[PDB]
């Protein structure tokens, strides 16, 4: 199947509560497999899955050495920050970066990502072609000079195609019966009568991984898009996600309604009704 | 600048009274990221809970999961209990098992 | 494994 690494960071600052607290944490796919905490009593890169324990002292010490470095380094960028938004030194402010690689089913790069938000909104972004940024206003086009002078986008090439992808693979091999394992969602329709004159009918999808799923209402044949209510996945805590759809439907038409389900780890898409 | 979170309250197995079981309370959609998560039963606050790490989804919003372990039953009533800054006052909602 | 490439 198709694969990704990504790193999610966020740094957050708390005037007057001491300095900016820095957090990292990585993911292959669904799984989150290391962090990072300023805030920890000993501030140190920890394992979150279990193949990643396999890797040797250097592994932990050097990625402990970069969290680190970004640590002081994201300080600056938010001393930075509130000066080129020309804001008071009273607010607290947050930067995140989300940045990896996604791989085709091959093992081959599909593409890389590099990206970043200031309080919440698009700041700046590194475009497709690796080469090239999209700044959102004119304080992230003083960062794009800065990072075009001192040849980031170069940097960050290499790294997207060389060690990100090589990491991954890595990753993927160690995990191979979990990061390569799908599994398929356990389907079923529930109703409940709303009244004498409707019911919902609740399709549900639990157990399954990754978080990729797509779970639809059709009435005779046809999506029920804006009669259907559609929850966020969400994770059940054992890896696996849950998610459901429901449709409040008039008493004596449940079997128009066949819910459909579709899932990486599904040979074919479920069909599904009420079973009374 | 500012997005209140989303809220789901929901058990990791399929609730059996009687039954051990993992009680969840997912927060996510929110920014910023400082949040006040606390499991009640009974209206009382869940003192052994843990959570995940931050983290956030394509939109730039963070999301947590708080959870902790319970034995569901037919009396016992289960809630989450959520603060944040786009919040007046804490937002309460039940664990119905059927959601 | 992270990157090892700034400050803004």
């Amino acid at each position: 199947g198709s694969h990704s690494m990504r790193y999610f960071y966020t740094a957050m600052s708390r005037p007057g509560r001491g300095e900016p607290r820095f957090i990292a944490v990585g993911y292959v796919d669904d799984t989150q497999f290391v962090r990072f905490d300023s805030d920890a009593a000993s501030p140190r890169t920890e394992p979150r899955a279990p193949w990643i324990e396999q890797e040797g002292p250097e592994y932990w010490d050097r990625n402990t050495q970069i969290f680190k470095t970004n640590t002081q380094t994201y300080r600056e960028s938010l001393r930075n920050l509130r000066g080129y938004y020309n804001q008071s030194e009273a607010g607290s402010h947050i930067i995140q970066r989300m940045y990896g690689c996604d791989l085709g089913p091959d093992g081959r790069l599909l593409r890389g990502h590099d990206q970043f938000a200031y309080d919440g909104k698009d700041y700046i972004a590194l475009n497709e072609d690796l080469s090239s940024w999209t700044a959102a206003d004119t304080a992230a086009q003083i960062t794009q000079r800065k990072w075009e002078a001192a040849r980031v986008a170069e940097q960050l090439r290499a790294y997207l195609e060389g060690l990100c992808v090589e990491w991954l693979r890595r990753y993927l091999e160690n995990g191979k019966e979990t990061l390569q394992r799908a599994d398929p969602p356990k389907t079923h329709v529930t109703h409940h009568p709303v009244s004498d004159h409707e019911a919902t009918l609740r399709c549900w999808a639990l157990g399954f991984y990754p978080a990729e799923i797509t779970l639809t209402w059709q009435r005779d044949g046809e999506d029920q898009t804006q009669d259907t209510e559609l929850v966020e996945t969400r994770p059940a805590g054992d890896r696996t996600f849950q998610k459901w759809a429901a449709v409040v439907v008039p008493s004596g038409e449940e079997q128009r309604y066949t819910c459909h389900v579709q899932h990486e780890g599904l040979p074919k898409p479920l069909t599904l009704r009420w079973e009374p | 600048i500012q997005r209140t979170p989303k809220i789901q309250v929901y058990s990791r197995h399929p609730a059996e009274n009687g039954k051990s079981n993992f009680l969840n309370c997912y927060v996510s959609g929110f920014h910023p990221s400082d949040i006040e998560v606390d499991l009640l039963k009974n209206g009382e606050r869940i003192e052994k809970v843990e959570h995940s790490d931050l983290s956030f989804s394509k939109d730039w919003s963070f999301y947590l999961l708080y959870y902790t372990e319970f034995t569901p039953t037919e009396k016992d009533e289960y809630a989450c209990r959520v603060n944040h800054v786009t919040l007046s006052q804490p937002k309460i909602v039940k664990w119905d098992r059927d959601m | 494994n992270p990157d090892i490439v700034y400050q803004y």
